[PDB]
């Protein structure tokens, strides 16, 4: 239940990453496809999901609400399989869409890093990593609920 | 499927890398981004 970044594992294989905040687990929909998750001897049940945002939350509604300011560098807190968590600082590019601009990070880490949080200078999660496009360099949207 | 804690959510005084491309994209109902010309 503790706040922090978590590996999402399966039986072991790391399939993604998520953020625990205010007792709610946040990850990307394509990581879990909405399945229940084990946390020690407890079960986390899906609570809200949206395939178009590629997001899912467990045990409560989506809690993460910071957003990129459009100017500053951010940090991807990548949790690659078999490696310790590491911070990668970058300046986001931009996904320009019909419904506005979305920040995007041109960082390409293993697929089990999907769901790793992107942080602003204040340490707040502004989105999750792992849904994006190939320009083959991958560019991930900064996906925020 | 299970979860394991891997770290704090903290900014770290961190390697610096990566471009900042500006791309035109569309997002479909399946949550798939695609490039637009």
């Amino acid at each position: 239940t503790t706040d922090g970044v978590y590996r999402v594992m399966t039986r072991s294989t790391q399939v993604g990453v998520g953020v625990m905040q205010e007792g709610v687990f946040h990850t990307m929909w394509h990581v879990t496809k909405g399945a229940a998750l084990r946390s020690g001897e407890g079960r986390l049940d899906p609570y809200w999901g949206d395939v178009k945002q590629d997001l899912v939350s467990y045990c409560g509604p989506w809690k993460l609400d910071a957003a990129w300011d459009g100017l500053s560098e951010v940090q991807l807190l990548a949790v690659p399989p078999g490696e310790r968590a590491k911070n990668i600082q970058t300046l986001p590019g931009i996904f320009k869409t019909k419904d506005g601009d979305i920040g995007a990070v041109a960082l390409d880490y293993p697929a089990g890093t999907s769901g790793s949080p992107i942080l602003d200078k204040s340490g707040r999660v502004i989105g999750l990593y792992g849904n994006g496009v190939v320009i083959g360099s991958y560019v991930s949207a900064i996906t925020q609920g | 499927m299970y979860i394991e804690r891997a770290g704090d959510i903290t900014w770290e005084k961190a390697e610096v890398t990566g471009n900042s491309p500006r791309l035109d994209v569309a997002l479909d109902e399946s949550g798939d981004f695609s490039l637009v010309e």
